[PDB]
RNA sequence: UUGUUACGGACGGGAAGAGGAGACGUCGCGACCCUCGCAGUCGUUCUUGACUGGUCGCUUGAUGUUUCUUCUUCCCGUUC
């Protein structure tokens, strides 16, 4: 019943968790909007390098190709 | 005439020597029977174009002159020349296949430029000269030029090396 | 110096005049300009070599001097050099237009631009 | 657009060699233009079983030797 | 044009042999043939040249010349080469 | 014969157990149940647990795995 | 090295070009054909390895090169 | 629409580009394509600080070029 | 025309919106890369596939063997950074 | 259409060597060729050494495909 | 047709003494071997279809993956 793009849509204005393959760093923030090619935009972004944070970034944007997954 | 830049430019660099590499240059109207009496001047006009196979045979070249990088003239053919001495620091690693047949290399001491070959000349052959007729010449060559694999078509064996 | 080498090699043989181009494009520059001027003075009095000398010249005084140089010894490409001198003097357009009629007197459309300029001037 | 000729390899066991030093093996059931090979077996390498049928992505299938010629 | 060699050292390798041949024949004229066609070794090699004169010269001069121990038996080819 | 477009549909219908494999790290492999339907290989999967398999429980919710990053699917 | 001021891939057909690959292995070969992805058909391939100092050599192929892993081709000699 | 268009409009100007190997290579752009297939006339190379090991001509493929520099200090795209 | 023309406003709604905004009102942004890199610059142009053009480009990377961290720096300006290398961009206050 | 593809198609029933991203050099017969460069082989050797009966290869990850010296000028070009 | 745009101190090599090594392949220097010639082998029929330097040393030949863990003496070149 629940498809991917609709799930993604639902998850707008809510917390999102995303990770990368190259330089494994967990990005944590609240989602803003998405497009057909699955690029991302977050607010209140915290760059957790394997648990420990580098710094509170704020309003950020992420490309699709690097992203591993979307979680809570 | 003398080996100028214009002559080099003129030279037929179309038919590549298909045995190895590309661009088998023949300086002047024809390097075979060019009649370059002086040393090979204006080598910079070629500018390391190409084994290269710069066949400068049937000339009157007094001394062997080179001016290029480590991969610029591996299969150089200087047959039927008047090569007295071929000392130089430019062509160190490149010139492996040296066709120096029918040269004017008289003494064994004339090959002292090629001798002490561990650093002086990375590879060199030399054959068909007046120095080949001298007593214990091959042995001497073996002693000095260890890099010389093929000595006048026949190889430098282990036994030979031991002897020298 | 390679200038003496180029001059001796060019002097020992008239050898498909691009040897003067080898003396030119090596420095190309004032030495190349003087060498190409001596080349155009010595043997080659063609339109392409004079045009290359004018291209080496290419501020209105030098262009007018090159146009006076290309006015001398020009037979085949006369109307094209005439239109080129008209465009050069268009920036003494009337005197050089009469000089264009002198060098090349076929010349209807080129004279029509001077007539259009004379109409726009009024 | 053009279909890969995998009808020859139908009903034949295949020893695959996917990217990243992993030797998977299984019999071919279905195929497609993207090369997402629908195969009905999976035994990893020594040997041990981990689930029956396995559908694999097209990008991560490099080499595939047929067992039965 | 072509010159069929015979009676040479079979112990030497193919490419190397070819190279040697090339080196030898560059003094007379421009050697057209880059590699051997027969691939049998033991003397049988066809040295293809651009000019006939050059070939003739080669035949004259290198008849029974010491190349890798044995004397090479030079001779003119029966049929013309595929390249020529 | 089972084509991969209908495969997705079947998965959606059934909701079978799954063990998804990743590209970069060989050890860490995801486990859950596929739900969604899509033209691309990108599909949503509930109850995701990342297990370190030999050559033991990463906290993770209902995952949506990227279309280029799936190495294996099972049913 | 001699090479004239060429404009496009069509004008430089049938020339001995070097080719560089993603891993860093050097090639040489005469460019025979053209394609959308620059799958340049080499006339004779002499592949070369450099370990991660000095360049090695091989002589296996006379190949149809694929355009995915190519970095940048270089002209050797006409 | 696209910024390959921008690249296309540039002609006869030096630009450094850092490749996947990692070399600063200044060269003239020549006929730029929609696939970013650049061609450089004069260039400076470092085979795997930047060691000097330069060649004259080279034909670049578009997938490698990540950054470009020094066409000319000016921004214009739409026409 | 309309199939491509309707995609023009897709930047300002979706995930590129922030970058568009940045471009409009030039401000510094932190750009990351693949093989350990950190670039800082202000935005000027923008397109569909993240092939951006910037100004005042400060680079920070490492070319240190044997696990020693060395932060080298050099001023670059008016680049053309292709989208395949760009991972994360963000508008700072 | 692609000339290399055409060439490949033409060379059906010929001994063609290969090389992948990892560098596993094969050598055997060519079975079939398509628009996407998908190759299948028979009696195929493998020197990464083993001797394999058959193999199918994905087109995207191939580095280069070897062809013999026969199909050089004719009958593909003009 | 062709193009463009738009949609004395350092370093290197070789040798010796004291406390780099093993696999997988890929090309070479010797040969007691094979093989014998100018453009190879076999099927079938009076002229056509298919398939293509090998083996053994190296008595210290070259070279890419993949695991583990330097000092002294002499000789030859470059630099100050």
């Amino acid at each position: 019943p629940v498809n991917p793009k609709p799930f993604l849509k639902g998850l707008v204005n809510h917390r999102v968790g995303v990770k990368l393959k190259f330089n494994s760093t967990e990005y944590r923030g609240t989602l803003v909007s998405t497009d057909n090619y699955f690029n991302l935009q977050l607010n209140e972004a915290e760059e957790f390098v394997a648990g420990v944070s580098h710094g509170t970034l704020g309003e950020i944007f992420i490309r699709c190709n690097n992203v591993l997954y979307i979680r809570e | 005439m003398k080996f100028t830049p214009s002559i080099v430019i003129d030279a037929p660099q179309y038919y590549v020597d298909h045995f190895n590499g590309k661009y088998n240059v023949d300086k002047c109207v024809i390097l075979r029977d060019l009649q370059l009496e002086t040393d090979s001047e204006s080598m910079p006009s070629s500018l390391k174009h190409l084994t290269h196979i710069l066949d400068l045979t049937n000339n009157d070249l007094i001394m062997i002159p080179d001016l290029s990088r480590r991969d610029d003239i591996h299969t150089l053919l200087l047959g039927r020349n008047n090569i007295v001495e071929v000392d130089g620091r430019l062509l160190p690693m490149n010139v492996q296949n040296l066709t120096l047949s029918n040269n004017s290399i008289r003494r064994f001491e004339d090959l002292q430029r090629l001798r002490r070959a561990p650093r002086t000349l990375k590879n060199l052959t030399l054959i068909g000269n007046q120095v080949c007729h001298l007593a214990n010449y091959r042995e001497h060559v073996l002693r000095l030029v260890p890099h010389l694999e093929t000595l006048d078509f026949q190889n430098v064996t282990a036994e030979e090396r031991k002897s020298a | 110096d390679e200038d003496v080498a180029f001059e001796y090699e060019i002097q020992k043989t008239p050898q498909n005049i691009l040897t003067w181009k080898r003396y030119i494009e090596y420095w190309k520059d004032k030495q190349i300009r003087w060498l190409y001027e001596r080349f155009c003075s010595q043997f080659v009095t063609d339109t392409s070599i004079w045009e290359d000398y004018i291209r080496w010249e290419s501020e209105t005084s030098r262009i007018f001097w090159l146009f006076q140089r290309c006015l001398k010894s020009c037979v085949r490409d006369c109307d094209r050099i005439c239109l080129s001198y008209l465009e050069l003097a268009i920036e003494m357009i009337r005197h050089a237009l009469a000089s264009s009629l002198m060098k090349m007197e076929m010349h209807r459309k080129v004279w029509d631009p001077v007539i259009k300029f004379v109409e726009e001037k009024v | 657009v053009s279909t890969p000729e995998l009808k020859k390899y139908m009903d034949k066991k295949i020893l695959l060699n996917i990217n990243g030093s992993r030797k998977v093996a299984g019999i071919l059931r279905g195929y497609d233009i993207f090369l997402n090979v629908v195969l009905d077996d999976a035994m990893e390498i020594n040997n041990h079983q981990l689930g029956l049928q396995t559908v694999i992505r097209g990008n991560s299938i490099i080499s595939l030797e047929a067992l039965d010629a | 044009n072509t010159l069929y060699v015979s009676q040479l050292n079979e112990k030497i390798n193919m490419q190397r042999l070819r190279v040697n041949l090339f080196l030898l024949f560059a003094t007379f004229g421009e050697v057209l043939k880059v590699s051997m066609n027969f691939k049998k070794q033991r003397g049988q090699a066809f040295i293809t040249m651009r000019t006939i004169d050059q070939a003739s010269l080669a035949q004259i001069s290198l008849n029974g010349e010491r190349f890798f121990g044995k004397p090479l038996k030079v001779e003119f080819s029966k049929s013309e080469t595929k390249t020529l | 014969m089972v084509p991969p477009i209908n495969c997705i549909f079947n998965f959606l219908q059934q909701q079978t157990p799954v063990t998804i494999w990743l590209f970069e790290q060989i050890g860490i492999r995801i486990k859950g149940k596929i739900v969604g339907f899509d033209e691309f290989m990108n599909v949503v999967i509930d109850e995701a647990v990342e297990i370190p398999v030999n050559s033991k429980g990463t906290p993770l919710g209902k995952i949506l795995l990227k279309g280029d990053n799936i190495t294996l699917i099972t049913s | 090295i001699q090479v004239a001021h060429s404009s496009r891939l069509a004008n430089l057909i049938d020339y001995k070009l070097r080719v560089l690959t993603q891993d860093g292995r050097v090639y040489i070969g005469q460019l025979m054909a053209f394609d959308k992805h620059m799958n340049l058909v080499l006339n004779e391939c002499i592949e070369e390895r450099v370990p991660k100092i000095k360049v090695e050599k091989r002589v296996l192929g006379l190949t149809i090169l694929r355009g995915e892993q190519i970095l940048s081709t270089v002209v050797e000699d006409k | 629409m696209k910024l390959v268009n921008f690249l296309k409009k540039l002609r006869n100007e030096q630009v450094t580009i850092e490749l996947k190997n990692g070399t600063t290579v200044w060269g003239t752009l020549q006929s730029v394509s929609p696939q970013m297939n650049a061609i450089l006339t004069d260039v400076k190379l470092t085979l795997p600080s930047d060691n000097i090991a330069s060649l004259q001509y080279i034909n670049i493929r578009g997938n490698t070029i990540r950054q470009i520099i020094l066409p000319d200090s000016l921004n214009l795209d739409s026409l | 025309a309309e199939l491509e023309e309707l995609e023009e406003f897709e930047f300002k709604h979706g995930p590129m919106s922030l970058i568009n905004d940045a471009m409009v009102t030039r401000t510094p942004v932190i750009i990351s890369l693949r093989n350990n890199h950190k670039i800082i610059a202000r935005v000027k142009a923008f397109d569909r596939h993240c092939n951006m053009v910037l100004e005042n480009v400060k680079e920070l990377w490492t070319e240190k063997k044997g696990k020693n961290v060395i932060n080298r720096e050099r001023f670059i300006s008016k680049l053309f950074l292709r989208g395949d290398s760009v991972i994360v961009v963000l508008k700072t206050p | 259409n692609g000339i290399p593809v055409k060439l490949l198609n033409e060379a059906q029933g010929h001994i063609v060597s290969l090389e992948l991203t990892t560098g596993a050099t094969y050598r055997g017969k060519l079975v079939e060729s398509e628009d996407s460069m998908n190759v299948q082989l028979r009696d195929v050797i493998a020197t990464e050494v083993t001797h394999m009966d058959q193999i199918f290869v994905r087109g995207s990850q191939i580095k280069f495909i070897v062809v013999p010296d026969l199909l050089k000028n004719a009958p593909l070009f003009k």
